[PDB]
Order: structure tokens, then C-alpha cells, then sequence
């Protein structure tokens, strides 16, 4: 039995963090990078099923991305992932959902396990893109937003609860192997605060099947909005109490 | 040129989403004479003639597959279907957890454009400019679609305005293709409530309370100040706090408050959705660069405990 988990390292930005002179990317000085919020439970929840399984179940994390990634992969063998791969060349950078959704299924198809799983969607960007792109990739069965998995390993079938809005869920049942995105509160991680490197040659991709080149959308700049400013009360914890007060009672 | 809209429906009703992506196709349209065609998937999908049958949309599609509600092999089969169809040039989808399960997979196949959750469309020239959010939502990140013929978006749900008014859209039936499904969809569930949280005045309570044996504190603020207590999702995911007390997007609108307290929330976008209509809102957080600011009326930058106690003492 072997379930991947696809894992990203996302980059939070500093206070006072500036764009690039070129316009197309905020200044890299001022990315903080840990692992995306939801792959602790979609990590979390192959463990689970390791845990339950009276039989062997390999946990792989998979991750494309450049050196830095080491980091969060370390740590997620650490709490008890079996393997990790890291994915990357220089040529690599830009790719977006879709592209990396391609070279992810590149190291899928060599791995052949019995269930993959994704984030919801990335803390950065947000796409919520990759897991499903995946799926289409390997032409597998897939559900997104799966807040309940009742899995065992080699079933040919498995019955998920998918979150939906205002707080129904559904249950769906779906032929596995399956590509699931695994959103918040599924599981609660238990850990809460070598690695295998693949080239693209590795995987039988070139170049131009990558990169900023290869993808769906394309970036004509990032740039720092006007937004909504509130009116900041100033002053001492008593003030700042009795403002919102006087704003109670008007109300 | 076509634009084509995917309605969205569950348990026999219209999500307003649909309406939403109708407006959006207007005001996106190049011209008086571009046709805006909506779509609307499902076994039962007849029933949503009429609420469909509005301003703005010119053709009306209603594509019967095998599953009553989405299931996402449907609906990625029918939609590439409707697009081969119509060569529409911008096809909107809601972005909807719905849409999650397919309109990537639709992308990945083909030789269309795609970005997701866009909250500025429009055309410069003949060009289609898309604007999404990148960072947490700290910067815009404006893409365009070069070469691309048609474009595949998903929309940010309560950006773009319906229109006003009844239409007479011409009305056509179609088959989807015969594909069987890799899922079946079974029960609707509620999970296992004392308060409707469609009341006047709320102090919601974050990830910024640190630990469970804080909840306490708050519950007799609110209690004092006679409100009620709300949260955001991950105290309720914890199980701190029922999810019947959640505010946002998986949780509850809302939607007759009048004065919400936010405390330690950092505004996502998912917690806004339930909450950003408030006439009134405060946000208590230590970090100025929170995106709650950028839609509370007031603000203090400040340690939520501390607030909290001078609160309950003047009270
Ligand atoms: C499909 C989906 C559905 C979702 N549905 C919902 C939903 O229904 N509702 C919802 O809320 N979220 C929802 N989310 C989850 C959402 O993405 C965020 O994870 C969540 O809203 C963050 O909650 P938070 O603001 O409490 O925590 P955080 O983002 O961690 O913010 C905590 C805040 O506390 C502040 N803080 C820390 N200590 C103090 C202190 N001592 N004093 C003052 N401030 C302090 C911090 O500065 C920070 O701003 C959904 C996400 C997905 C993708
Ligand atoms: N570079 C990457 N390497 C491995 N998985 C990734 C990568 N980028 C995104 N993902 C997967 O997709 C999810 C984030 O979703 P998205 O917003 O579509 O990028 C993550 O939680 C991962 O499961």
C-alpha cells in the first residue's frame, strides 16, 4: 500500500514588502516559507490511515519546487513520512497549477500508489488548481474539499464527505484509486508548532514543457492595491476600550 | 463572439452566484451584438428555466447528464461539450467548491486560458485582462491569456452585480455525453446548535485567542456586553466552539448583524464572505497589515487579552 502526498512550501510576505523593479513579483527579501496550512492534514490524514492499517502502508511527500523546499520536507519526515522527493531544474521556475500538476504526475505514474493526496488550495496564491489538475493528468476518479475519508487500503472504493457552502457536506462514494484535496479540520495534526532529488530528465520532461513559457494565464504585473483603510483608534487600552464602548451603545 | 456561464444549483435551488456571473458577462461583452449563453447541468435541470430565464442572457441551455446534483465527471464532459458547441470566447464559472472539483481538470486537457477566484475582468482592446489576488491577498497579480481563444475563469462570488429584470432567452435541451461517472453522490449530511447567529451583534473570537481554556473570557465579555459569540473557522474546526457559531463562506451569513467585534480574525477571504456586508465592524489585532482593515469601519491594533479585560471592567 503507498499514498502520496503532495506537499508545497508557501511564501509569506513581511511587513513593508515591495515589488521588483520589473514589476512581475514581490522582492524575495521579504518571503518568509513554511509548509502550506493544509498539507498538515492532508499529511496528517495518510498517516491516519498508516496508523489503522494492520498491513504496511508507505507515506511518500512529494514536492516540486527548488533547494529551499529541503526545509519543510525534512519536517515532514520528522513526523513520520516515509520518503520524500523533491522535484526541480531552473527551467522549472514560474510554472503554474497546471504545469506543476504535469510534472507531479511525471513521479505519480513511477510511484504507482494507491491514493493521492492535495491541499484544498496554497496559503500564497490560492489557486486552488493543483490537486485537480493532477487528476486530469493521470485520468483518475477525484473529489475536491474532503472533510471526511473512510478508506481502507486496497478497497476498490472509498466514501468521502465533501465540504460544501453554508456548512452541509456531502458524501460521495468514489472508485480508487482517486486524487482527493483534503481541506482544514478533516484530522487534528499532532505535531502542530535523506531526501530523494528528481531532475526533469528524470521524469522524461524538457524545458519547454515548463516554466512561465508553458503556462495557462500570463503575468502582466503584481502590484500593491488601494484598499479599504479602517480608522485606527489611537491612544491607551482604556481609550481604545471606551471608543468601542461609546461604539456599542450608539448602536 | 459568445460569453458562457455555468449556472450552479443544489438541492433544487439557484445559488445567486449564477446571477452574479450573468452580470459579470454583460458588463464584460464587447459588444451589444456578443451573446451571452448560460448553461444549467443536471438530471431535474428543466426545473431552473424559469429563474434563469432573466436580463441578460440570451440563449438558455439545459444539459442532462446521469446525476441529479455536480459530480464533477458530468460536469467537466458536459461544459467541454458546451464549449466545443458555442466557441464561446470567456467561459465564467462560480468559483464554488463545485467548480474546485472539475474547472481545473477542464484546463489542464486543452489548449484554453485559465486563472481562478478573478475579482476584475474586462477587455483592453481585444484583449482579456483578468486581476486575482497573490500573497494572502497582499498584492493584485494582473494576467492575460496571449494566443488563447477561449479563456476559462473562475469567479469570486459577491464581486459582479446581477442585472434587474425578466428576459426570453431562446431555450434548448441537451444530452450530456455518456459518460459513466467514477463517483455516485449519496446523503446530504448536517453535522451534530442553540443560537441562529442571524442576530443583531456579535464579538467573534480567532486563532489570535491562542488556547481553549481562553474561550471563557470571551463567552462572558460577549455575555456582559449582551452579545452573542461567534468565530472563525479554525476554533470551530478545534472544536472550541460549535460550528453553528462560524462565520464565513462553510459556516453561517450573518446576515441581520448590525455591530461584529472582531477578535485576533485575520479577515480571509473565506471569513469575509459571511461577514463583510456589516454595517458597523471593529477589528482588535496586534497586525496592522491584517486584511480585516481593509473592510472594518474601525480598528485597534492591539493585544486582544488586554482589550478584553478593560472591556469588561468598564462594563
Ligand atoms: C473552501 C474553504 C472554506 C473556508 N471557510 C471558512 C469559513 O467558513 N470561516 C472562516 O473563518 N474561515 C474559512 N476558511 C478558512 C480560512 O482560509 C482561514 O484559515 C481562516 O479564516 C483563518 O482564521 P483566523 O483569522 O482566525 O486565523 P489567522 O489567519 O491565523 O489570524 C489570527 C489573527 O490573530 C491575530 N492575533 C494573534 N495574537 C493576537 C493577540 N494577542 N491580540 C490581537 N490579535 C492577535 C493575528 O495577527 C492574526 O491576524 C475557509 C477556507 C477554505 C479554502
Ligand atoms: N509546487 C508544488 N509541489 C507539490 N504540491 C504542490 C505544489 N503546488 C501546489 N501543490 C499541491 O496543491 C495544493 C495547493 O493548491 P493550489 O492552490 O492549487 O496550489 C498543495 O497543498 C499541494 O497539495
Amino acid at each position: 500500500m503507498k499514498i502520496l502526498v503532495a506537499v508545497k512550501q508557501t511564501a509569506a510576505l513581511e511587513e513593508d514588502f515591495e515589488i521588483r523593479e520589473d514589476g512581475m513579483d514581490v522582492d524575495e527579501d521579504f518571503m518568509m516559507y513554511d509548509l502550506n496550512e493544509w498539507d498538515d492534514f492532508s499529511l496528517e490524514e495518510a498517516m491516519k490511515i498508516k496508523e489503522s492499517s494492520d498491513t504496511d502502508v508507505e507515506v511518500v511527500v512529494v514536492s516540486v519546487g527548488p533547494d529551499r523546499v529541503d526545509e519543510s520536507l525534512r519536517k515532514c519526515l520528522a513526523k513520520g513520512a516515509d520518503r520524500a522527493v523533491r522535484v526541480w531544474d531552473d527551467a522549472a521556475e514560474g510554472s503554474d497549477a497546471i504545469v506543476v500538476g504535469r510534472i507531479l504526475t511525471e513521479v505519480i505514474k513511477k510511484e504507482a500508489p494507491d491514493m493521492v493526496f492535495a491541499g484544498v488550495q496554497s496559503s500564497d496564491q490560492a489557486y486552488a488548481s493543483t490537486g485537480i489538475s493532477v487528476a486530469s493528468y493521470l485520468n483518475w476518479p477525484h473529489a475536491a474539499v474532503v472533510a471526511d475519508l473512510q478508506y481502507k487500503p486496497g478497497d476498490n472504493k472509498a466514501v468521502i464527505r465533501r465540504e460544501l457552502e453554508g456548512g452541509m457536506l456531502q458524501e460521495v462514494e468514489i472508485n480508487c484509486p482517486a486524487v482527493l484535496t483534503i481541506q482544514l479540520g478533516i484530522n487534528k495534526p499532532r505535531y502542530a508548532s535523506p531526501i530523494e532529488e528528481v531532475s526533469l530528465a528524470d521524469i522524461g520532461l524538457s524545458a519547454n514543457d515548463v516554466g512561465a513559457a508553458q503556462s495557462m494565464s500570463r503575468v502582466r504585473r503584481m502590484y500593491i492595491p488601494e484598499k479599504g483603510r479602517a480608522t485606527m483608534i489611537e491612544g491607551t487600552i482604556s481609550e481604545q476600550a471606551a471608543k468601542i464602548i461609546q461604539i456599542i451603545n450608539e448602536f | 463572439s459568445k460569453i458562457l456561464v455555468i449556472a450552479e444549483h443544489r438541492r433544487n435551488d439557484l445559488r445567486p452566484v449564477s446571477l452574479e456571473l450573468i452580470g459579470a458577462a454583460n458588463g464584460l461583452k464587447k459588444s451589444g451584438e456578443d451573446k451571452v449563453v448560460v448553461a444549467v447541468i443536471g438530471s431535474q435541470a428543466d426545473a431552473f428555466v424559469p429563474a434563469l430565464s432573466v436580463n441578460g442572457v440570451d440563449e438558455l441551455v439545459v444539459v442532462k447528464g446521469s446525476s441529479i446534483d455536480f459530480d464533477p465527471d458530468v460536469f467537466e464532459a458536459s461544459v467541454s461539450a458546451l464549449i466545443a458547441a458555442h466557441n464561446p470566447s470567456v467561459v465564467l464559472l462560480p468559483h464554488s467548491v463545485d467548480s474546485l472539483g472539475y474547472a481545473s481538470s477542464l484546463a489542464s486537457k486543452t489548449g484554453y486560458g485559465f486563472a481562478t477566484d478573478v475579482y476584475i475582468v474586462e477587455y483592453q482592446g481585444d484583449e482579456l485582462v483578468a486581476t486575482r489576488g497573490g500573497y494572502n491577498q497582499k498584492v493584485n497579480v494582473e494576467v492575460d491569456f496571449p494566443g488563447k481563444s477561449t479563456v476559462v475563469l473562475t469567479i469570486r462570488p459577491s464581486v459582479f452585480k446581477p442585472l434587474e429584470g425578466a428576459g426570453s432567452p431562446v431555450v434548448s435541451n441537451v444530452d450530456a455525453p455518456s459518460v459513466q461517472s467514477r463517483s455516485q453522490n449519496k446523503d446530504y449530511v448536517e453535522v451534530g446548535d442553540i443560537d441562529i447567529t442571524t442576530v443583531d451583534f456579535i464579538m467573534s473570537i480567532g486563532r489570535g485567542i491562542g488556547e481553549e481554556t481562553n474561550v471563557e473570557q470571551f463567552r462572558e465579555l460577549a455575555d456582559e456586553a449582551g452579545a452573542t459569540l461567534c468565530c472563525s473557522r479554525p476554533i470551530a474546526d478545534a472544536g472550541w466552539l460549535p460550528k453553528s457559531r462560524q462565520v464565513g463562506q462553510s459556516g453561517k451569513v450573518v446576515g441581520s448583524c448590525k455591530l461584529y467585534v472582531a477578535m485576533g480574525i485575520s479577515g480571509s477571504i473565506q471569513h469575509m464572505a459571511g461577514m463583510k456586508h456589516v454595517p458597523t465592524i471593529i477589528a482588535v489585532n496586534t497586525d496592522p497589515g491584517a486584511s480585516i482593515f481593509t473592510i472594518a469601519k474601525y480598528g485597534i491594533v492591539a493585544d486582544i487579552f488586554d482589550i478584553e479585560e478593560e472591556l469588561k471592567a468598564q462594563l
